[PDB]
């Protein structure tokens, strides 16, 4: 009779593995990263060059 | 731990059998009687002689006890069920815990 349990929800116990049951899980496995986007440029037509 | 005990939960032990099974204490261990079983650190023993430490001075109970097996008046009590105990349809049958802990 043996308790699997859950993290707190807390998002420290998460990330720590941290549970309540039988087993500590290693981490909270990846699911990749989230970079942010790289914005535009408005290019140079609008003003004359003359590199 | 398992292997730090040195006291059997399977068997004719048991488990909730220990809670019926009265531990040592100074004051108990002078009611002992034969075939009267009595639990210290969990490791359940089975009295073969009745006033058991009747001649064992040792105020120590730990000490004591331990020298009531080398004489003979107490045994240790891990022993294995008689068939008959798991049948009954009432049956406190012996749970196996594990715990996983992590060192990071």
């Amino acid at each position: 009779a043996e308790i699997g349990g859950d993290h707190g929800y807390n998002a420290t116990n998460i990330a720590a593995g941290q549970t309540s049951g039988a087993v500590t899980q290693i981490g909270p496995a990846v699911m990749g990263m989230v970079r942010r986007a790289i914005p535009n440029l408005i290019a140079f037509d609008i003003c004359g060059v003359q590199p | 731990f398992t292997f730090k005990t040195g006291a059997t939960y399977a068997g004719e032990a048991g488990y909730v059998d220990r809670e019926q099974i009265t531990e040592l204490t100074e004051e108990s261990k002078l009611t002992l009687n034969k075939g009267d079983l009595f639990k210290y650190n969990n490791i359940v023993y089975k009295v073969l002689e009745d006033t058991p430490f009747a001649t064992i001075e040792e105020s120590d109970l730990e000490l004591a006890l331990q020298i009531a097996i080398v004489l003979l008046k107490v045994r240790l009590f891990s022993d294995a069920a008689s068939t008959s105990k798991f049948e009954s349809s009432d049956s406190e049958i012996a749970d196996a815990r594990f715990q996983i802990n992590k060192w990071q």
